[PDB]
């Protein structure tokens, strides 16, 4: 399906001065075992005019703003790590594909799409040689493109790496016009030493599905979007939940972290009980935490007790090549606890659900939902 | 024997009714040659190469050669490099894959780029162009890159064309000199000297220590120079050039294989360096400079010297060693008992640009000019070495004060430029 | 009032350059290649393309070589395993054997050589091929040491025309020349038709020619320089890019030549004459008595016959270089200028033109005049074949 | 055993000439479909000093001579092959082997040592592009050095070999030391052939090589100059009607050849009496009836009846490096017919027997032969 993947470096077109670093706070390093896949696919209209060179230039212009994207990872004495900004880089791929857009996009089977369009390596098992960042631009016969970043979570969030894209995107625009320039939601897991990758018993498994505006109307018949949303996912996958939504140019973990412990029977009880529970910030107890071990302790958010993700107001389709939109984005995690995850994304009309469980559990809610 | 080599030159150098004692000198003088001008080549910032980067890739790369990642690493500490060297785009992917298409796209970016700059800058029409010279080491299609020339720029059909290969970093030089003879044949013409290397099939694919230090230290650059003996550029050239001193080092076996071209073990083409390449190096510096110093020590130095039987910082202002290495820098100093100051440019351009084999004097020429000390009178001393171990060695004479530009290569630099060097660069 | 009048002229007037003596390369029969192991070596090679091997005939039938041209060693395997050890290997066979035969009939010592000049068109090692002579000769080190690499099959006549500017600035020195082209690096390892030219015509060959301004050298010399003419058409896209080294679909390196090629060599041709008809002439065959055409194709020459309504003995040399050595690069010039000494034919007095012509197409052009009467000599390439060698060469040489 | 194997052509060092042609004889197109494989092994010390371009050398300056072992088939109007000297050339080998010459001397049967020493390939199917010579040389570890030779029977018989390669190494020591210089019935009718002058047998042929010595010779004459007459008058015995005797009489097919077609049942035959009716040529009747075919019928001369050649006479170790003969020679046919063939080769004061023959028939001789 893809061919042709050649391997090579970008970076800050300025030398940002030796001893700079660039401390990671408790929430980084809370979310330092997970990763983002984000998948832009433009059909030739968009692309026109576009080649890797250009690609290129934009993001050596882009990674002055976001040099330490492009540090490596240190531990300091203390075992606590950090971001030395060597100016490293970030790795680009460039890749073939026999297929058309049109094609690719006439399948139904999306799920291979971000394990095809993006190129992903975990940081370690040796720290100091392991980029943040991936990204992987995808030409088509057709002419059209894709573009795929895998982005290390202690980077930021994911409208931190919506922003990035979209800085990418404007950089290349300008480019081209102007010339150049204690807590519950987190799970403590065995030490991964300097591996960071989420361990799972089970073969985590994704399954992803649109609503529209009239089966969200009608779900609804008990801002209450998602949380309705959550509580039928909620409903139908039965004790702890955590929820995990968007907080109030700079890259942070900006995200509001909740989470709720319910001694009750979530099997057999009423909507409205479950989204009065859900509508009815954790950050300062994951900072103590990690504070409490100087960094050395290893924990995961995602799949921590079923985690429920709102990014219907991440700007997954701010990437504009040559003023167009993509012709299809997504965005996923990739690094989820047995717990499992639900995502929500902004579609059309509705939004578009990710689920994240063991197969099983994956077979047994496609079973529960045939009906409902 | 240098020093009645250099003796030998001075014979036949300090020599240079009324009708014919004018005329028996007028018509045996020697035509001054002038640099009018010249441009350098600069890398763009999308072919940087940090120290951290180049270490990656060569971890991904000799992933089974350990031994020569740790090699590398200990190569590129010391070398006094910084962060802002670049190399082609072909060199950027994490497996090299070095085309002569590559390669042809390289040398036309960074040749054109020089010639458009020097032509902007002097306002030299391509049909006064007389003389072409163009000189790179390794990089020679069947086509020359003079022919290139001529083909971009529409030079005439007589153009004196001449491509100078393998003749290592010292070409440079030799191709002034070059031109400086043929300024000598052909009165009221111009020559274009460029000076360049080609990095994309420079770049060696094996895992050999002997052979990865070129790797380590070439980056990209380039120069073109415009030379000439008409009577109007005496006025606005910026030096007029006084002396070229030769040397060959190449009779002694040592010296003639101390850098040389081969195949390693497994097939690949590499520049191997031998062990004793410091002490050819030593040898033929000190022949260099032994033979050029009876041309421009001064009588009183030379009368002591011959006493005894001296200071060479007397007898020039500036200087400008090649970018080869710094422990070459480091022993010149030492020897020669250079102040800081005087060895500035050359340290600062290898921090900044790396080892570009022949074109470094005139990013060392730049900085000079940049910080505003070329001064009208001065004395330049340049001196270049290379492959064959050939050492060559150039004086010349600023000919007017020279006011700093923006078209340079030190233009968005030089404000901050004078840095320290730590001795080793720690990854 | 006399002395303005004569010392001007005497110190305006150029210093003569002399040909003192040259060299030629002797290939030995051990690297002998006829027309019917060419073609089976091809078929072998090219097993599974045979349009190329048809090709490859095709050129070879019309191209008036021989059956004793050479190719070296590493060309001799069925499939050709072309390795630097192999191309220095050869560079150093023939241009140490041309130097030395320079060296031996002209008595020159090696401290005595003040300029040397080198061109190979492909082959350029690191330490350069002058660098190879320096250190085999024990040279001196401030000797005025130039490698011109890349300028094709007329740089021979570039690096005369640099000599004789050298030795305009240097008073009483000599320069050696060494014009040659080394085969195992050019050999061309794929199909491609276009690209497959080259290996059925280049061979091996070499010259050392040693120059000279010295008066001592003003009576045994055996020619004068008078003029180099030197013409460029790479300001032309075409002419530019008619002769152009680039990789093939497979990724190997070779030599393309273009289809309007043969016109394009034309043009450069006319052009180089033009520029030396005004120089030479008082009708161009009546101002030479003896023409060299480059041996770099047969069409080449029968074109350069017609136009200058040249005679059959006009062009013999040529031919006959053709036929014996084939194309040996910018060496070929002087093959047949000792075919015209080993026939004795070359009288003091008499009027050589030399021609040659190449990639970027330069097109130069050389005129001699001959400083003594040549008498035949048994240390020259033509000896054990010259008694026979004006033979009849077929339009087609049927395998 | 034999890697590293690297192929060229050698041939004369000065051109033959336009139109120089080589008419092959009656006996030379009966002779088409044999081979002759010849090797000899040398010790390090004789080939101390002997490069491969010294032997490259040397055969370029042997084949002035021999110029038409370097020509080519052709067919004329009629179809007769002959030989168009155009200077195509003789194949050359070059190879390496691992073991060494004590290794390769001290390890039992000497049965693949012609397959592995000697390089062949038949004549065709392509006659004009075939060369009737390949030779092939082997570097050993300990520094020895073998030399094998494929000789097309068209050019001559084993006499005129054995020559060539005397006169090889000659050649290579005057270079060392001055610097260069009715109805026939031996033959069978075959099926054509065409092109690929091959011999075709029905069966799996193989060898069988004894070193019968100078003391069981006398003993098995007792049984009952004539030598080898005795020799095959044995061997005759033991196999069993129809028999062929080949022997000794610039290349040529010089061999005499004869047949004497029986009647007596050779199994319950005196020793005396077969060797009697051995002991006691037919070019010209063989030549007539190849001209009465015009020389394009096939005939094949060994394995047409049962064949004794004797090549006691032979000049085997005829060749001297640095003056020192070869440590092992040895020669055989290649393509044998379907009948057998029973060679005698020198061995000082006794002889080598090579008997080719069907390998059941093979076998059988195994435990035939013991019992005498
Ligand atoms: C600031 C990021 C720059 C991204 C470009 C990096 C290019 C690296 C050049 C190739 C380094 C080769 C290392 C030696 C391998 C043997
Ligand atoms: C007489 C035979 C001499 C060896 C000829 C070798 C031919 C090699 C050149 C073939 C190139 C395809």
């Amino acid at each position: 399906l893809i061919h042709s993947i050649r391997l090579s470096s970008v970076g800050p077109g300025k030398a940002t001065g030796s001893d700079v670093v660039h401390e990671l706070s408790g929430m980084d390093l809370a979310m330092k075992l997970h990763y983002l896949k984000g998948f832009y696919i433009f059909r030739s209209h968009a692309v026109q005019g576009l080649s890797v060179k250009l690609i290129k230039e934009s993001t050596f212009y882009l990674f002055n703003n976001y040099y330490w994207t492009c540090a490596r990872l240190r531990r300091s004495d203390s075992g606590r790590p950090y971001l030395k900004c060597n100016d490293c880089g970030a790795r680009f791929v460039e890749a073939q594909c026999d297929k058309t857009v049109d094609e690719l996009l006439e399948m139904g089977d999306y799920s291979s799409f971000p394990n095809l369009l993006v190129y992903h390596q975990p940081i370690g098992p040796d720290l100091a040689f392991s980029p943040p960042i991936y990204l992987q631009v995808t030409w088509f016969k057709c002419g059209g493109m894709s573009l795929g970043m895998s982005w290390a979570h202690i980077l930021g969030d994911a409208f931190s790496a919506c922003e990035f894209i979209n800085k990418m995107g404007q950089v290349l625009t300008a480019i081209k016009a102007n010339g150049p320039p204690d807590p519950i939601s987190i799970k403590w897991v065995d030490p991964v030493g300097d591996h960071w990758v989420t361990a799972n018993n089970s073969k985590m498994d994704t399954f992803s599905f649109h609503l529209t505006d009239s089966r969200i109307s009608h779900l609804q018949s008990n801002i209450p979007v998602f949380e309705s949303l959550c509580a039928i996912i909620w409903q139908c996958v039965a004790n702890n939940v955590t929820i995990c939504k968007k907080g109030s140019g700079n890259l942070s973990n900006g995200q509001i972290i909740s989470a709720f412990q319910a001694d009750f029977s979530v099997m057999e009880a009423d909507l409205e009980k479950l989204a009065k529970v859900l509508c009815y910030d954790e950050r300062s107890r994951i900072e103590e935490t990690m504070e409490k071990g100087n960094g050395v302790a290893d924990y995961i958010v995602y799949g921590a007790n079923l985690t429920f993700v709102n990014w219907e107001d991440a700007d997954v389709y701010g990437l504009e090549l040559n003023g167009e939109k993509a012709d299809f984005a997504s965005f996923s995690i990739q690094g989820v606890g047995d717990e499992g995850a639900v995502l929500v994304l902004p579609g059309g009309k509705g939004r578009i659900l990710k689920i994240i469980l063991p197969e099983d559990q994956i077979l047994k809610l496609k079973t529960e939902l045939k009906m409902n | 024997k240098y020093v009645k080599l250099g003796y030998q030159y001075l014979v036949n150098h300090i020599l240079y009714l009324i009708i014919f004692i004018a005329t028996v000198y007028f018509m045996s003088k020697p035509r001054h040659v002038y640099l009018v001008d010249y441009a350098c080549y600069k890398p763009p910032v999308t072919c940087r190469v940090p120290f951290a980067t180049f270490m990656e890739h060569s971890r991904l790369i000799l992933k089974n050669n350990p031994k020569s990642v740790e090699f590398q690493m200990r190569i590129l500490e010391r070398s006094g490099l910084g962060e802002e060297t670049c190399l082609p785009p072909a060199i950027h992917y994490i497996p090299p894959t070095p085309t002569m298409e590559a390669a042809r796209g390289e040398a036309e970016l960074v040749i054109f780029s020089a010639m458009d700059s020097l032509l902007q800058k002097t306002g030299l029409k391509p049909k006064d162009i007389d003389i072409l010279i163009v000189n790179c080491s390794l990089f020679s299609p069947t086509p020359s890159l003079s022919a290139m020339v001529i083909n971009k720029y529409k030079l005439r059909s007589n153009i004196k064309s001449f491509n100078l290969s393998g003749m290592g970093c010292s070409a440079g030089l030799i191709s002034i000199d070059l031109a400086r003879d043929l300024l000598q044949v052909h009165p009221n013409s111009n020559a274009v000297v460029v000076s360049t290397e080609i990095i994309t099939p420079n770049y060696y694919q094996g895992n050999e220590r002997a052979m990865l230090l070129p790797n380590c230290l070439f980056r990209m650059g380039g120069a073109a120079i415009l030379l000439s003996n008409r009577r109007r550029n005496r006025s606005r050239a910026k030096y007029r050039l006084v002396h070229v001193v030769r040397t060959h080092k190449g009779a002694d076996d040592k010296a003639y294989r101390c850098v040389f071209e081969e195949e390693d073990k497994e097939g690949k083409v590499g520049i191997s360096l031998s062990k004793d390449l410091m002490a050819i190096a030593g040898e033929a510096l000190k022949s260099n400079i032994t033979t050029i110093g009876p041309l421009v020590l001064p009588a009183s130095e030379q009368l002591l010297f011959l006493m005894t039987l001296p200071d060479f910082k007397q007898a020039f202002e500036h200087f400008c060693i090649h970018a080869g290495g710094r422990a070459v820098i480091d022993e010149l100093q030492k020897n020669l008992q250079l102040s800081a100051e005087q060895v500035e440019a050359s340290r600062m351009t290898l921090h900044r640009f790396g080892n570009t084999s022949s074109s470094s004097l005139w990013y060392e020429m730049s900085y000079i000019e940049e910080k505003g000390r070329m001064k009208k009178g001065d004395r330049v001393w340049q001196i270049a070495f290379g492959s064959g171990f050939k050492c060559n060695s150039a004086v010349w004479k600023c000919n007017k004060t020279i006011k700093t530009t923006t078209d340079n290569p030190w233009s968005d630099c030089i404000d901050r430029y004078p840095v320290h060097i730590p001795e080793i660069v720690k990854l």
